[PDB]
């Protein structure tokens, strides 16, 4: 449980960005913040993701192998969450403030 | 004099923290 | 007493209008002889140097970089034309020397051209920018304009 | 000397749209540091820890905090209270 | 941080009494609201008595008057009663005529 | 000569326009700024605009007379509000 905690505040964004239609002109793409269950949404929708690739028939076995290995430090969904990082700092500027 | 330049410290603090984060745009 | 032309500085003048725009750079050449040549006068001398020649080096409209009719006076037509332009102006190897910017107009293009060179795309010119200006031309009375549109 | 202007009789006296001074998400702020604190020393560098461990804080329950500054105007009551009082009019 | 910006803190000058309302974010914003150029009239040529005709030869006073682009600025900036307002845009229309300004 | 060489960069900025600004290495966007609001305390982009087309000089009279009614009508209504506010201070 412990392991799994730490795995999904790891693994999921702090913020995202978000096309908001204001405007007739092109929507906006501004980075967001995200809570806590938010964020574990995020998260566990890529670690399942990444289970559904494994050879085994039972999906609690992929999901426990799957677990095991970000417990462990592989993972490919870190991709994901430095990708989702990187669109945010480059729209820092966007941000509102008010 | 003291009451005074309580709220005055604090808002002061506030205000120089917002002026940065609105600065770094 | 020998043409000794010399780039002194670089000009990049901008025309933002309704419907296009131009963008020139250039270059303020000067004869580094000429106040050794024969027969000249203080003024002819102070003069030549308060209005240098000038030599055209790029010419760019949104029409170059295959904007076409009504596109060619928008907001993305002229960002990506003051790329263009920067990018060129490090591919002739012309950042060397100062650059001085000149606007024009008030068009759509004018905030654009502003972003383009406060932002990444003109990253490498704004560096040695150390002068801008404003050249719009007013009348003071002068022709009379068209009538009013009645739309 | 400095010139007053003194207007008509008038059918009220009301602000279009009364400004208020919004007070700053404090999250959003967060959100703004860490956003260059990762654009200077790189993204998850050491010396924003503590940038998002203030900014989880901060969105665990509400990615905007607790909002509870709302506020609206008093100007337009006291302008339509008071302007009989003080607009200067002549006597009936 | 051991700094403020001058915009929030107010320096009481020497020799003046004080209030504690003084050292307070109200006086700082009071200050900034009722912040006029008073003290041009002491400084100001034009709201001493002087002819604004009598310098139409002498550009540097005229220029300060004017915008940077040469634009007579309107009664309402410069502050002058209505004749001598009208005679200093005299004066500059005159010393631009002449070649000076 | 000489003498028409080092008296020359004076006499390049006494020619000036008053609409240039010398850049700011460290921050060049906030030239740019600065050079928009001479534009705007000199109505440069207004005056451009309406030079466009030719209006009639009885059109143009009565939008001079009616710009400064509400020009002077503004500050009579910022007048009467600053006393509502100072009233309301008072406690009246
Ligand atoms: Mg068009
Ligand atoms: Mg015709």
């Amino acid at each position: 449980i412990q392991a799994l905690e730490k795995s999904l505040d790891e693994l999921a964004p702090l913020m995202m960005t978000k096309t908001f239609n204001t405007g007739v002109a092109k929507a906006s793409v501004i980075p967001v913040p995200l809570n806590k269950r938010q964020r574990n949404r995020i998260a566990w929708n890529w670690i399942v993701q990444s289970a559904n690739q494994r050879v085994s028939s039972d999906f609690a076995v992929r999901l426990g192998e799957e677990l095991t290995a970000i417990a462990k430090g592989t993972s490919s969904a870190f991709e994901k969450r430095d990708q989702i990082h990187k669109t945010a700092i480059a729209h820092r500027a966007y941000i509102q403030l008010k | 004099e003291q009451e005074v330049l309580d709220v005055w410290e604090k808002k002061v603090v506030e205000e120089t923290e917002l002026m940065a984060a609105r600065t770094s745009n | 007493y020998k043409p000794k032309e010399e780039v002194v500085k670089y000009i990049l003048h901008g025309k933002f209008t309704k419907n296009n725009t131009h963008l020139t750079f250039s270059s303020v050449v000067e004869d580094k002889n000429f106040h050794k040549n024969k027969g000249l006068t203080y003024n002819d001398t102070m003069l030549y140097y308060l209005n240098l020649p000038q030599k055209v080096k790029i010419s760019l409209s949104t029409g170059c970089l295959g904007f076409r009719k009504a596109a060619r006076g928008e907001y993305e037509a002229a960002f990506q034309t003051s790329g263009r332009m920067f990018e060129l102006i490090k591919e002739k190897n012309m950042l060397n020397k100062d650059i001085e910017v000149v606007m024009d107009d008030f068009g759509k293009g004018r905030a654009a051209f502003i972003s383009a060179l406060v932002g990444k795309e003109g990253a490498s010119v704004v560096k040695k920018v150390v002068k801008i200006s404003d050249a719009t031309k007013l009348k003071f009375g002068g022709v009379r304009s068209p009538k009013m549109r009645r739309l | 000397k400095p010139p007053v202007y003194r207007l008509p009789p008038l059918p009220r006296l009301k602000v279009k749209k009364p400004i208020i001074r919004q007070e700053a998400n404090k999250c959003l702020v967060l959100m703004s540091n860490l956003l260059q604190c990762w654009s200077s020393y790189g993204h998850m560098s050491p010396k924003c820890a503590g940038l998002v461990t203030e900014l989880k804080s901060c969105t665990s329950e509400s990615a905007l905090g607790k909002r509870n500054n709302v506020q609206k105007s008093n100007i337009n009551y006291h302008a339509a209270r008071l302007y009989d009082r003080i607009n200067g009019k002549p006597h009936d | 941080t051991k700094k403020i910006d001058q915009s929030l803190s107010k320096k009481l000058p020497k020799g003046t009494i004080y209030d504690p309302f003084d050292f307070s974010m109200g006086r700082i914003h009071l200050d900034r609201k009722y912040q006029a150029n008073k003290n041009s009239n002491r400084n100001d040529i034009m709201k001493s008595g002087a002819n604004p005709l009598e310098f139409y030869a002498r550009p540097r006073i005229l220029s300060r008057y004017v915008t940077s682009t040469g634009r007579i600025q309107h009664r309402d900036i410069t502050g002058l009663s209505a004749k001598n307002q009208r005679r200093l845009s005299k004066a500059i229309r005159r010393c631009q005529a002449i070649g000076l300004m | 000569a000489e003498i028409a060489r080092s008296s020359v960069e004076n006499a390049q900025m006494r020619f000036n326009s008053g609409k240039s600004i010398i850049v700011n290495k460290n921050n060049p966007a906030e030239s740019f700024k600065r050079l928009n609001r001479i534009m705007f305390e000199n109505n440069i982009p207004g005056d451009k605009r309406s030079q466009r087309f030719y209006m009639k000089p009885g059109k143009v009279a009565e939008l001079k007379r009616s710009q400064r009614h509400r020009k002077e009508f503004m500050m009579g209504f910022k007048r009467l509000i600053e006393i509502v506010k100072d009233a309301k201070r008072k406690g009246y």
